[PDB]
């Protein structure tokens, strides 16, 4: 059983390094570097990134954070914090009471399924195609951001591109996948140089940056025919009824008068990469050499073709009728990059709340809910499971007591007011952060994606096994 | 932390206790400083030889000096419910409740558990002193000494303690059974069928006397002298013998006892004529004789008044064991106050331990007397998974931070029915689970019917789960169990209040 | 692999820290002030009052330290003074802080007040802030603007040798027509071989390396300057074969005669432009070199000739005159050249240098630190480069502030009164309004501490003026006098500071206090 607790021990000092880190006013940490450095940082990330580790329990809570934040974009701390706890209260249940570490697994998996029940029961409805509500929902979701006084496009801008990435399909033939999104690859965001926040926009396709060779060109064809080449020629690509001719490498002043004779477009320094992502957009064929031009080279899917300049750049719309590129404005590559910490921010709380349409009581609420509801189930419950059941509910009182704890209030009196608020009371009572006061969530609205605290609670009962089911620590190469 | 440092030095007895209490339970083995091996179950024997260090220590263990002086059992119970109160303490603390809220919870919840004492009791002893009615109490207190041999224990101690309550009628104000009601004696050699008890005195001393036996008749008359026989003396100075015996057995005596030392022919008169002589090296003991024989001592030499003589039935020479003794006894009149114990018995260290054992069932009689003492509780954790039960009742209908102590004191009423389960080697993670279930049930009605009888199974019939107390007809005695709860919560209270340890000028 | 505090002690590892950076960077404050100083291990001694110089170039052994050193240096980069003010104000609010951490409240309630009293000391800094107008008739004002930040830096003797020269050369450079002004066209140079007190003003810009040969003129009173980039020297065609001494120069000589004959082009410019006309004179300053019969022959024409210049000054010397760059003799023409008044090189025996004065338009000045010593030059070298931003913050911002601490004394007086009458912030969050404006005492409590002043009675003497005012009904700024030992008027004895530099003295004190109070563990990492 020593083997057991070391690991206990690991995560009961992951813990309390992170315990400190949730909420607006959070606690600093200071992270000492041998080197002499010295930071003070919030993010928990950033405090669990230096953190070295001796114990592997320790690089497990590493790749739980890790998972969580890949998956769901927010979650962190309080995974760390959850999963730690689940831990550290059924301590006493290996060591004292002399429970087989199978005993306890298999009770946690019971207190997960009765665990999401709870979350279920405790959720609040909301309308993903009330846009105007998602914006008021996603604006204050996002809170504390650089972009407060930008949020209302930095909202909207994650709004519009959420709005069609949505994996729709639905009947009772193979099923709902509920909208899945991938914000990493399926959203190809193009961040355009030059321009306000507040400028930015939503378009549909793919924009290249490559630019226009000559001034005077055809602006815009609704339906072109575009020739996607990389080098008698000029005359050649005619002959396949095109009206974008695309090169790949620099074009000289011939090529520019030849095919504007007949009212062709010129594009250069355009690699065959984007000359893919062109046959993504519309189907034009990649050609090398323009005496191997055939008439597979064509323009279809082609919505609008755009030449505009923004920012000391010539951009190559291919916009088209699970993709879509935003038309991102910056006044630089770092307001660009702003934008994205931000703004992809943003698109976490959508892909949540397209995720599932469904809130979840905040301030602690959730959490104190669950700490009551896993109560009255325990005592109904027979079995040696009576012991370790109890000890999801202990665990769950700690992220509402980390609320009061960096709120400077009294830990312990306060604790027991929210017990009895939510044990006769609704369940949708809360912690204020400023005031330090058991407010009710319906006043201060703080809701939060329910899918935030479903994952979490997962993801933790889930690394709890993980540390448990671990009986020594052996060497080996 | 001072709490946190005397929760450490309470783990050390806590230890001590716990593997301690039940018939299942292991003995120690307690080396003397003076040369003495000490084996017992006793915790009381234990910490009268356990040198105390920590003085918070000196808290518990003057806590049972306590019990076992006013109350002859529960020795364990408050060690062993103390050694809990203060270990679930650890979990209030370090949630942050403070030293004095703790206080405050265990107060209420004294309040709590003694009221429910009152409504937990089955049944009473309706003060029969019948054989029956004892051995219904005398069983389970001999059980937890020697487990399995409470036939033959009780069968002594029952038929012995009728000897000590004479036919008592109408008599609730008249107290009875003193404590030195009863003696023991130990003669090494024999086993437990070797035992027997003898209605009168015995002498562990070998017949001093060549006289085996008086006369035939009844009430034998009996003389005590304080002054030393010898040639009448003035009664100043002088710078008969047997003529004393003369004097005696004017009235009827057959039997003549001199507290003092003997002359030169009475010691050869005295027992030649067929006169138990006796001199006691014991002066309570001589008050004893008082007692069993009826015999007043004369102050005086030579001169038996009347009414320093008394009246004994029957005393004869006996052979106990191999090993003689000499009995001063009654026989079916002048009732004997005193009924001596005959263990015979190979092992010095069971023998002696036995008596223990013995010494502890003729204190539990004492409390048999008529101090609203008939109260039975339902023995093997019965009590104490219901007060679990119903102290948790008591905490969802209490608010405050006074919640969360009335929750840990609830769980503290769990380390009696563990210890009975740790001892007794069935599986404390099935048997417990078991138990709760067992006790909390929903009854049809506001009356726990054969719920409230559920036990814990110290047995070898192997079954899923607890018996029934009835079987064995288990009860614990309420008086043992209110005065208990009251001494370990105020026990408890003492230590969690110890803010430092400051020593005196020196 | 993991160290940390879970006692709250690492609060009292940090106050410590910071109870050190008090105690080593407050002597430095005030007129009054003491002189620090720091040994590189090279032998080389910087002594200085400068904070900027104490804070970037110290060894700091507490790693707390690091932070609010590092902090710190981000106040310079943004008004450019009032290093040591923070230090101060940082020290003083975690120290006032510990008072009331010891009592219980959670660091999130008393950084909460830090935070309300940022709100409530901008009110005051904009109440209390004096408009001051364009009037280039300012001169008194921008005088006691200098003395303000120099008998700081100074020693007070030097106060009067630098006041008028950095008033003069920022009066040259803020540009008329509300444009703004350069301090990168403010020359600062560097001369040994003076004393302190020699340190002057120059209107125009001066040059290192100055005229090697007997006969070159002393000054020019109206000089019209070419900058020439053409090799004077000996150079060739891009066969020389001599059997005797006489046939050597008569190949080079010919070869270099590429060259004379420019030297007859440039003389052709001297007899263009006044070659025997009085009152004007040509001065030759050349990125190449000149032959030493060059040289001979610019004196023949009476010609004051530089040579082998530095490209970087050459730049400047096309602006200080703004005469063109000449590339080519050939190309040489009359009107090229730039017009100055006394140009004159002063000989210093180890280097002769050149003075460019009294310059067409150039809009740039120059001052030359004078001083013998490393030590001197360094310690001057801070007080111009110091004071040249102070009176830039008081022409770029017309704000100006009752300096003698006047802003951190009546700023206590009002937060302790109105802002719990305000109900501005809460009962609990009291700790916080009574934490700051304790702390606030800190910079006038200090001023006086390094006087020898009595500090207690001192500050009595500011408040019981401070009280006048509250029955006269009038504007009594009241504040520290350094000198006598009672109070003054900043505005009547001259005493300015700055509206930015305050600005962000408080909005940054707040911020390094309110990281350093939140701090909860110091954790090791890669270790």
């Amino acid at each position: 059983r020593q083997a057991q607790i070391s690991n206990i021990t690991a995560a009961k000092a992951v813990a309390d390094v992170i315990r400190t880190c949730l909420g607006p006013k959070a606690m600093l940490k200071m992270l000492l570097d041998p080197m002499g450095g010295l930071v003070l940082t919030n993010d928990g990330h950033a405090i669990l990134r230096e953190i070295d580790v001796a114990h592997p329990a320790a690089k497990s809570m590493l790749e739980l954070s890790r998972t969580q934040d890949e998956e769901v974009g927010d979650g962190t701390t309080t995974v760390i914090i959850l999963a730690g706890e689940i831990l550290a209260q059924c301590a006493p249940y290996l060591i004292e009471k002399n429970i087989h570490p199978v005993i306890i697994i298999q009770a946690l998996k019971k207190a997960l399924t009765d665990a999401l029940e709870v979350i279920k029961q405790v959720s609040k409805p909301v309308d993903v195609e009330n846009d105007a509500a998602m914006k008021k929902l996603i604006q204050a979701s996002i809170g504390t951001k650089y972009v407060i006084h930008w949020s209302e496009k930095m909202c909207e801008l994650a709004l519009d591109a959420v709005k069609t990435v949505r994996k729709d399909l639905g009947q009772t033939v193979e099923g709902e996948p509920n909208f899945e999104i991938d914000i990493k690859r399926y959203v190809r965001v193009e961040k355009i140089p030059g321009g306000d926040v507040l400028d930015s926009r939503v378009l549909k396709g793919v924009l290249l940056n490559k630019d226009v060779v000559h001034p005077k060109m055809s602006r815009h064809i609704e339906n072109p025919r575009v020739v996607l080449l990389d080098c008698l020629m000029c005359e050649q690509i005619l002959a396949v009824r095109p009206t974008l001719v695309i090169t790949e490498k620099g074009v000289s002043d011939l090529a520019q008068h030849y095919l504007l004779k007949g009212g062709c477009s010129v594009l250069r320094r355009v690699k065959k990469s984007d000359n893919n992502r062109i046959a993504r957009v519309t189907g034009a064929t990649i050609v090398n050499r323009v005496e191997d031009l055939k008439e597979s080279d064509v323009g279809t899917n082609c919505g609008l073709f755009k030449v505009e300049m923004i920012g000391d750049e010539y951009f190559s719309f291919l916009d088209n009728c699970k993709a879509c590129t935003i038309m991102l404005r910056g006044g630089s590559k770092d307001i660009l990059n702003e934008i994205d910490r931000n703004l992809q921010d943003a698109m976490a709380v959508a892909r949540n709340v397209m995720l599932s349409p469904s809130l979840s009581p905040g301030g602690g609420a959730t959490e104190m809910a669950v700490s009551v509801k896993l109560a009255e189930k325990a005592k109904q419950l027979e079995g040696i499971q009576q012991w370790p059941y109890q000890a999801v509910a202990d665990a769950m009182e700690c992220i509402p007591r980390t609320l009061i704890q960096n709120a400077g209030g009294d830990p312990i009196r306060l604790l027991s007011q929210l017990r009895a608020k939510h044990a006769q009371g609704n369940f949708t009572t809360g912690i204020d952060g400023d005031k330090g006061k058991i407010v009710d969530m319906v006043s201060y609205g703080i809701w939060e994606p329910e899918v935030i605290k479903q994952q979490s609670v997962k993801t933790a009962i889930e690394s709890a096994c993980l540390l448990l089911r671990v009986d020594d620590i052996v060497s080996g190469v | 932390g001072q709490i946190i440092k005397s929760i450490a030095a309470i783990r050390e007895l806590h230890q001590m206790c716990l593997t301690s209490m039940g018939p299942c339970g292991r003995n120690k083995i307690i080396v003397n400083h003076l040369g003495k091996i000490i084996i017992t179950n006793d915790a009381a024997t234990m910490l009268r030889e356990l040198d105390i260090v920590h003085p918070a220590v000196k808290v518990l263990v003057m806590a049972t000096e306590q019990q076992k002086i006013d109350m002859g059992d529960g020795t364990n119970l408050v060690m062993i419910l103390a050694g809990e109160l203060l270990n679930v303490s650890e979990k209030l603390i370090s949630m942050g409740l403070s030293a004095v809220e703790i206080i405050q919870g265990y107060n209420m919840a004294r309040k709590f558990t003694l009221k429910e004492l009152d409504e937990m009791v089955v049944g009473e002893i309706t003060d029969k002193n019948d054989k029956n009615e004892l051995l219904k109490m005398i069983k389970p207190v001999i059980s937890s000494k020697k487990y399995g041999s409470e036939d033959i224990l009780s069968e002594l101690v029952s038929e012995a303690v009728s000897h000590v309550l004479p036919v008592a009628q109408q008599a609730g104000e008249i107290p009875y059974f003193n404590v030195d009601s009863i003696r023991v004696v130990k003669i090494m050699g024999g086993s437990l069928s070797n035992s027997t008890v003898i209605k009168g005195m015995v002498f562990n001393r070998e017949p001093e006397g060549h006289v085996k036996s008086l006369s035939e008749d009844k009430k034998h008359k009996v003389a005590v002298f304080t002054c030393p026989l010898d040639i009448a003396n003035t009664e100043t100075k002088g710078t008969q013998i047997d003529a004393m015996m003369k004097e005696i057995a004017d009235m009827g005596v057959e039997c003549i006892v001199a507290g003092a030392g003997v002359g030169e022919l009475a010691l050869h008169y005295l027992n030649r004529y067929g006169i138990l002589v006796l001199k006691v090296p014991s002066k309570f003991e001589l008050r004893r004789l008082c007692r069993v024989c009826g015999a007043t001592p004369l102050p005086r030499l030579g001169a038996p008044t009347p009414e320093e003589l008394g009246l004994v039935e029957t005393v004869k020479t006996m052979e106990i064991g191999g090993d003689r003794v000499t009995v001063f006894k009654q026989e079916q009149g002048e009732i004997s106050r005193t009924s001596t114990i005959i263990l015979r018995g190979a092992t010095q260290n069971n023998l002696d331990d036995i008596e223990r054992a013995i010494d502890d069932g003729v204190a539990a009689v004492k409390g048999l007397m008529k101090p609203s003492g008939g109260k039975l509780l339902p023995g093997a954790g019965a009590t104490e998974i219901e007060l679990i039960s119903r102290i948790t009742k008591y905490g969802e209908r209490t608010p405050g931070l006074l919640q969360l102590a009335i929750k840990q004191f609830a769980v503290a009423f769990e380390v009696v029915p563990r210890t009975l389960a740790e001892t007794a080697g069935l599986d404390v993670n099935e048997v417990l689970p078991n138990l709760y279930a067992a006790h909390n049930v929903t009854e049809p009605g506001a009356v726990k019917t054969d719920h409230l009888y559920k036990g814990v199974d110290i047995d070898g019939e192997s079954d899923e789960g607890v018996k029934d107390i009835r079987e064995e007809n288990i009860y614990d005695m309420l008086a043992t169990k209110k005065f208990a709860i009251n001494v370990a919560t105020e026990a408890a209270t003492t230590v969690l209040s110890i803010d430092q340890i400051i020593m005196a000028k020196k | 692999k993991a160290e940390s505090l879970r006692r709250d002690a690492a609060l009292k590892v940090n106050v410590t820290s910071a109870e050190g950076l008090q105690s080593v960077l407050e002597t430095n404050l005030g007129p009054k002030g003491t002189l620090k100083m720091l040994v590189d291990g090279a032998g080389n001694i910087k002594l200085t009052k400068d904070g900027k110089v104490l804070l970037t170039e110290m060894q700091i052994q507490s790693p707390t330290a690091v932070l609010i050193a590092r902090a710190a240096a981000a106040q310079d980069e943004i008004t450019g003074d009032g290093t040591t003010t923070v230090v101060c104000l940082v020290g003083e609010l975690l120290r006032q802080a510990h008072r009331f951490i010891q009592e219980g409240v959670h660091p999130r309630i008393i950084t909460d007040g830090f935070e309300i009293a940022r709100k409530e000391s901008m009110k005051f800094l904009d109440e209390f802030k004096i408009s001051k107008t364009n009037l280039s008739n300012d001169r008194e004002f921008l005088l006691q603007v200098a003395r303000s930040s120099l008998l700081t830096k100074v020693d007070a003797d030097l106060t009067e040798v630098l006041t008028p020269i950095v008033t003069d050369a920022v009066l040259s450079v803020y540009d008329a027509q509300a444009d703004n002004l350069d301090l990168h066209m403010v020359e600062i140079m560097q001369m040994q071989h003076l004393s302190p007190k020699d340190t002057t003003f120059i209107k125009g810009l001066v040059l290192d390396h100055g005229g090697r040969h007997p006969d070159m003129p002393t000054r020019v009173k109206n000089a019209y300057v070419l900058i020439l980039n053409v090799s004077l020297e000996y150079e060739k065609t891009e066969g020389f074969f001599y059997s005797s001494a006489d046939q050597r120069d008569k190949l080079a000589a010919s070869e270099r005669k590429f060259v004379d004959a420019k030297l007859k082009k440039i003389i052709d410019l001297k007899n263009e432009v006044c070659g025997m006309d009085p009152d004007k004179g040509f001065v030759i300053i050349n990125q190449k070199g000149i032959d030493p019969m060059s040289l001979d022959v610019f004196a023949k024409h009476n010609i004051l000739a530089l040579r082998r210049a530095k490209r970087r000054n050459m730049e400047r010397l096309q602006l200080v005159t703004g005469g063109e760059a000449q590339n080519s003799v050939e190309d040489l023409s009359p009107q090229i050249l730039g017009f100055s008044g006394l140009v004159y090189q002063e000989t210093i025996g180890e280097e002769k240098f050149t003075y460019v004065t009294e310059n067409t338009d150039p809009k740039s000045c120059t001052i030359l630190i004078k001083g013998s010593t490393h030590y001197a030059l360094a310690q001057t070298k801070d007080a111009v480069r110091d004071g040249l931003r102070a009176v830039a913050n008081v022409l770029k911002d017309k704000n100006i502030i009752p300096g003698a601490g006047a802003f951190y004394i009546a700023l206590s007086r009002y937060l302790r009164s109105a802002n719990m009458n305000k109900l501005g912030a809460k009962g609990k969050t009291k700790t916080g309004i009574e934490a700051f404006a304790e702390a606030l005492l800190v910079i006038p409590k200090t001023l006086v501490k390094n006087s020898g002043f009595d500090p207690l009675d001192v500050l009595a003497m500011v408040e019981d003026e401070l009280d006048d005012a509250q029955d006269s009904d009038e504007t009594r700024y009241v504040g520290v006098d350094l000198n006598i030992g009672d109070s003054c008027d900043p505005t009547i004895e001259g005493i300015w500071d700055s509206y930015r530099v305050l600005r962000n003295a408080i909005t940054g004190a707040t911020g390094i206090a309110s990281n350093l109070l939140l701090c909860d563990e110091l954790l090791r990492a890669g270790r």
